């Protein structure tokens, strides 16, 4: 799962030029948007029947905020992302009721993400460092699921 | 593409099983939430406990559904229309999960047909259930 | 299925990589291989390092493809039949690879195209190369 | 994966009763029939033209019994899958060229060869067991793969 130290001085590099807030709306809006049947845990978050409806409602982009910041934290424990993650995926799993699945579709949606607003920034090496990320973070929040 | 020897096998196969399809469907179930505790994500509503009621009276509705899959199994895509539409609509279980019920499905079948599980038949259900997935997911978007 | 606007979009996109479709091509592969290490294990006699002119060429293989489902979007299975034969039977590459390349057709897209690339066009997209792929494994077994 | 006692002691008491060779003949036989496209590892193994030819070559039913015995072997280190599966690991990438999936494939019909042979005492908690296990080979196995 881990990263070369070149990797992770690329991730962090990458990352600095990150808007997580942005960001975190942008990638949870696109999920919704691509993989329509992960509407299913937000009904209370509104209008979610157009790309439009989904990308500028204001729950799903304070949502994405949420998620992603904890993501955005988590890139400080790449050698211990079951711990760091732990809770979340307890929580996940025992009151939420989320597939995991969820988890590894917005890391490849985040990806895509990360791709579109970097350009040829995001280059190949850079992002074969991210998906060593978000495969970490998704096994990380699979992990404690029972 | 089931093949018109892969549905002589189900047909075969799905006969022996004959008025045991809803206590298999309920193996498959409890096999499944066992096997692959995510897949219990979708059933939080549900009471899981040992012998559960409830879980018994939904293995019946998904064995009718494969029994009628298997009727049909020439015009799938018709036959299973209705269940497709609530499994992409209402439901939305993420379709990673139709491999994980189809492989329980495989594994109860096998438990209970030790002479017709064969190589080829193993081949012909596993491919049958892929159908019936892909059927069910046809409509998620 | 790929809706009417799904066509649009993806034509639209499609037409917008324009005459870079070899060299996206090549980009998608470089990536898949770099991103997904196991992919690699169907390439043991390419030249699989950054600049290699094995993967140059076959990038401008896989984008003529992609080309020709685009312009045949109506009738895939047919027009990309060869081609599934040969994935299918000839090359026998698991068909759990096909996501993986796919998602990195879409990064390299993501990449390249700021102002087309919207949540609906990556939706259409997405869609499209999932269907490329169902079409590409429909004759394995 | 990590079993829990009770797991460890599911898994060992069944496997005191499995014929090795006649397991593995059937789970390797059973996967080049099943999902034909594993065949492509073994051009060498002479005519696997029908399923009956395939279960009954005996390159196929060697094998199958050489690569259940790994397995069985391993089955002494389960909280340290990664650890004894690593030399094979690097064997399958780099000499072989061998797709991890295929393990993935290998453990589903390698479950399905015990429920066939054991029947009713092929239990829901007893499989949940050896889903774990199949998982964590597969998974070791894939862990040195680059
Ligand atoms: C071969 C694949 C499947 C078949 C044949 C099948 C069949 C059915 C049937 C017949 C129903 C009831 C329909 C009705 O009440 O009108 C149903 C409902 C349901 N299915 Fe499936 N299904 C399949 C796959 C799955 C999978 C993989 C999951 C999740 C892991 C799932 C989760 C559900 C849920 C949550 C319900 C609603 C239960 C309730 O609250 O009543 N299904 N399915
Ligand atoms: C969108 C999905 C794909 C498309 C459009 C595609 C397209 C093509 C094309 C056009 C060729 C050359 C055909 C010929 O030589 O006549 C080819 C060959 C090949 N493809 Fe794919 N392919 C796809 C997916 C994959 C994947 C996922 C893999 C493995 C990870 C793969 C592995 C190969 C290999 C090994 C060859 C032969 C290369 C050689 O030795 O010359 N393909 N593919
Ligand atoms: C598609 C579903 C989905 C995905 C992919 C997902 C992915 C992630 C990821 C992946 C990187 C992270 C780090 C993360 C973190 C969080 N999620 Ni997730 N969550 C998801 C569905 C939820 C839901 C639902 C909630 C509760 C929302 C609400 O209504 O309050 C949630 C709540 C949270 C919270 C707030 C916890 C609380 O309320 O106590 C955090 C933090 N999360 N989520
Ligand atoms: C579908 C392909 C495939 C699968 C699923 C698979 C799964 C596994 C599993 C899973 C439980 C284990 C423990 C395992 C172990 C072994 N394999 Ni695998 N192998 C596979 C393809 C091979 C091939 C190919 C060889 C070389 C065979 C030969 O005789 O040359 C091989 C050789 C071996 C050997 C002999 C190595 C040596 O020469 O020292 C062992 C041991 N293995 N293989």
């Amino acid at each position: 799962v881990h990263l070369t130290p070149e990797e992770k001085s690329a991730v962090t590099a990458l990352w600095g030029k990150v808007n997580v807030d942005e960001v975190g709306g942008e990638a949870l809006g696109r999920l919704l948007v691509v993989y329509p049947w992960t509407q299913r845990f937000f009904e209370s978050f509104g209008d979610l029947s157009t790309p439009d409806a989904v990308m500028g409602n204001p729950k799903v982009k304070a949502h994405g905020k949420k998620v992603l910041g904890a993501f955005s934290d988590g890139l400080a424990h790449l050698d211990n992302l079951k711990g760091t993650f732990a809770t979340l995926s307890e929580l996940h799993c025992d009151k939420l009721h989320v597939d995991p699945e969820n988890f590894r579709l917005l890391g490849n949606v985040l990806v895509c993400v990360l791709a579109h607003h970097f350009g040829k920034e995001f280059t190949p090496p850079v992002q074969a460092a991210y998906q060593k990320v978000v495969a970490g973070v998704a096994n990380a929040l699979a992990h404690k699921y029972h | 593409v089931l093949s018109p020897a892969d549905k002589t096998n189900v047909k075969a196969a799905w006969g022996k099983v004959g008025a045991h399809a809803g206590e298999y469907g309920a193996e498959a179930l409890e096999r499944m939430f066992l096997s692959f505790p995510t897949t219990k994500t979708y059933f939080p509503h549900f009471d899981l406990s040992h012998g559960s009621a409830q879980v018994k009276g939904h293995g019946k509705k998904v064995a009718d559904a494969l029994t009628n899959a298997v009727a049909h199994v020439d015009d799938m895509p018709n036959a299973l229309s209705a269940l497709s539409d609530l499994h992409a609509h209402k439901l939305r279980v993420d379709p990673v999960n139709f491999k994980l019920l189809s492989h329980c499905l495989l594994v109860t079948l096998a438990a209970h047909l030790p002479a017709e599980f064969t190589p080829a038949v193993h081949a012909s259900l596993d491919k049958f259930l892929a159908s019936v997935s892909t059927v069910l997911t046809s409509k998620y978007r």
